[PDB]
């Protein structure tokens, strides 16, 4: 523990994604005192037509 | 209010923006949720992935 | 299928959750064409020392 | 790997509870040959109240 | 009651009807469900959406 | 971004704040999102709710 499932809106780099990994990862492990080695992070994509925020999806934008 | 919706491949965008649209509505309408804070995120699963009674949708 | 985890900050009223369970799952079944009593829907309160918008909690804006 | 999140309705027994994560992390490893010591199950208990089956909550019992 | 599983890519179709299979079968067994209420929903990662002790799965962690 | 954090129950609130603050930080940093789209749920879990390994944490 933690284990953290992060989902994204589609589209970021490999890069980006493994960044975040390691960030997210770092910080709570930095945060709760806790060994790193055990933390896990699960990314989710998810397209924009996918995804609405106030009910219109995130390619209506 | 973050919704995660859970539902098979085979709707196009525009039955997907109106699952949107009216899941966002009912949430406004049932809890009183100012509607700039519903966010609906959809999960969309091959048949493959969907198990019910133990038996695949495939 | 569908089923809908709904996250809620904690607070709502057990009949407001009711409303939403019975609107979340009629909607979904009308415009998705699938029968009414598969659809499930889970309600997770969360709460407001637990939610964070913009790095703040949901307690520090006020609920 | 894997991480299986369980969603229950509230109510089952501490020894039901640890009987589901063992037997839900020895299937897994076992089907996907995937090492025991790796597999994650993270047990969600959810009131009644919070839970619908088919528009209708648990407690409403429907 | 319902799973949802976190995978990584790789897997077959056939590997995958036997977990949802087995572990509906786990559930029934072990909380005494009713097997037409236990749903099974399996999500599919690829390599550099997982993380483990802060590194991706694709990096080879 | 929409962030669930699984772990264990028992931490109180300022850990709670200070971990809500720097995941967020940690999002923005390593994607760039608009700050105030970054969204994290803690969900705690009772020891008796965690397997690790086939083995419960209590």
């Amino acid at each position: 523990m933690p284990v953290i499932v992060a989902i994204l809106i589609a589209g970021r780099t490999d890069e980006q994604k493994r960044a975040l990994i390691a960030a997210l990862s770092e910080t709570s492990a930095s945060v709760l005192d806790a060994p790193l080695q055990a933390t896990r992070v699960m990314i989710k994509d998810i397209p924009n037509t996918d995804f609405g925020i106030g009910g219109q999806t995130a390619r209506a934008l | 209010p973050t919704l995660e919706v859970f539902l098979p491949a085979g709707h196009d965008d525009a039955r997907k923006a109106e699952l949107i649209a009216r899941l966002t509505g009912a949430t406004v309408d049932s809890i009183g949720a100012p509607i700039e804070s519903v966010r609906v995120l959809l999960t969309e699963l091959p048949a493959t992935h969907i198990g019910l009674g133990g038996r695949s949708a495939a």
